[PDB]
């Protein structure tokens, strides 16, 4: 929606390294706000964005106590499902889980989320509707009958419906200055010689935020989509991305070449080229 | 904030 | 048992100027368990004061994380990061270039 909020959850089991981990990082938007991890020095919920440190030790002391308590539910977890798929208990395994709410434009819930996986591949999920489920296979069944008797169902869509809205509008005010707003991409075009026959082009997009944008290049206007060279966006490491486009382009027609840049946070499409010095 | 994850797999 | 094979990235946090202080990133995507080894190297020596992310990961399930370090650029140094995870059996490397 315009605002979602998010928390990825990762369980592993060691076998022989010691008992299962646990992760846990927070996300409104593409700012990470809360790390957990049940292996740091000492167990406990860390800020990662500078607006949730004005909240109190109530707040943390609360985070703390919930994940704590997730880690052991976890590690009970794995060894249920290391039960299920007959697994032995010399192997390293993972369950991800990831969940969240997504703000819609009448500051209401939008979308509910719940995806669930082991090993890498989907396990159980909840559905849109946010009261049926989703199992993959006949072992992610029997976790459906306990999550059904157990009625996970509705409280979590109390929880996606109320908790996570009333606290990601709370989040999205405490830190207004950031996360609500789009901050536009500085871009320039760099040349690069292959041979004495071509030459790159490179057009930059640094320092945007969110991550989502869109990078073509076109030869007399035509979009080149089937010649340019796309990295995948990158995080700059200060809460920003970075991303460039690339063609190859025969010496001397590259004056036909234009790089064209769409971000939510430009009033349109910007539309460059490069500039010989 | 999160949910407190009471029901195990 | 699903296994992916890194992906690597290794760049600047900013265009780089020779003699001005920057960062350099490495950013490992795509893979999957997540027992990662990643090193920053400099001149093939291993760099200490690194730092990084939180595990995280995306809609495919896969992780990713990025690792970094202060660092003065000078056209005599050659940096690189290296990865070593299930899915290598040599950690692979990725040397880092001013133009990517």
């Amino acid at each position: 929606g315009s605002h979602s909020m998010r928390y990825f959850y990762t369980a592993m089991s060691r076998p022989g390294r010691g008992e299962p981990r646990f992760i846990a990082v927070g996300y409104v938007d593409d700012t990470q706000f809360v790390r957990f991890d049940s292996d740091a020095a000492s167990p406990r919920t860390e800020p990662r964005a500078p607006w949730i440190e004005q909240e109190g030790p109530e707040y943390w002391d609360r985070n703390t106590q919930i994940f704590k308590t997730n880690t052991q539910t976890y590690r009970e977890s794995l060894r249920n499902l290391r039960g299920y798929y007959n697994q032995s208990e010399a192997g390293s395994h993972i369950i991800q889980r990831m969940y969240g709410c997504d703000l819609g434009p009448d500051g209401r819930l939008l979308r509910g989320h719940d995806q669930s996986a082991y090993d890498g591949k989907d396990y159980i999920a909840l559905n849109e509707d946010l009261s049926s489920w989703t199992a993959a296979d006949t072992a992610a069944q029997i976790t459906q009958r306990k999550w059904e008797a157990a009625r996970v169902a509705e409280q979590l869509r109390a929880y996606l419906e109320g908790l996570c809205v009333e606290w990601l509008r709370r989040y999205l005010e405490n830190g207004k200055e950031t996360l609500q707003r789009a901050d536009p991409p500085k871009t320039h075009v760099t040349h690069h010689p292959v041979s004495d026959h071509e030459a790159t082009l490179r057009c930059w997009a640094l320092g945007f935020y969110p991550a989502e944008i869109t990078l073509t290049w076109q030869r007399d206007g035509e979009d080149q989509t089937q010649d340019t060279e796309l990295v995948e966006t990158r995080p700059a490491g200060d809460r920003t991305f970075q991303k460039w486009a690339a063609v190859v382009v025969p010496s001397g027609e590259e004056q036909r070449y234009t790089c064209h840049v769409q971000h939510e946070g430009l009033p349109k499409p910007l539309t460059l080229r490069w500039e010989p010095s | 904030l999160p949910p407190l994850d009471i029901t195990p797999y | 048992m699903i296994q992916r094979t890194p992906k690597i990235q290794v760049y600047s946090r900013h265009p780089a100027e020779n003699g001005k202080s920057n960062f350099l990133n490495c950013y490992v995507s795509g893979f999957h368990p997540s027992d990662i080894e990643v090193d920053l190297l400099k001149n093939g020596e291993r760099i200490e004061k690194v730092e990084h992310s939180d595990l995280s990961f995306s809609k495919d399930w896969s992780f990713y994380l990025l690792y970094y370090t202060e660092f003065t650029p000078t056209e005599k140094d050659e940096y690189a990061c290296r990865v070593n995870h299930v899915t290598l059996s040599q950690p692979k490397i990725v040397k880092w270039d001013r133009d990517m």
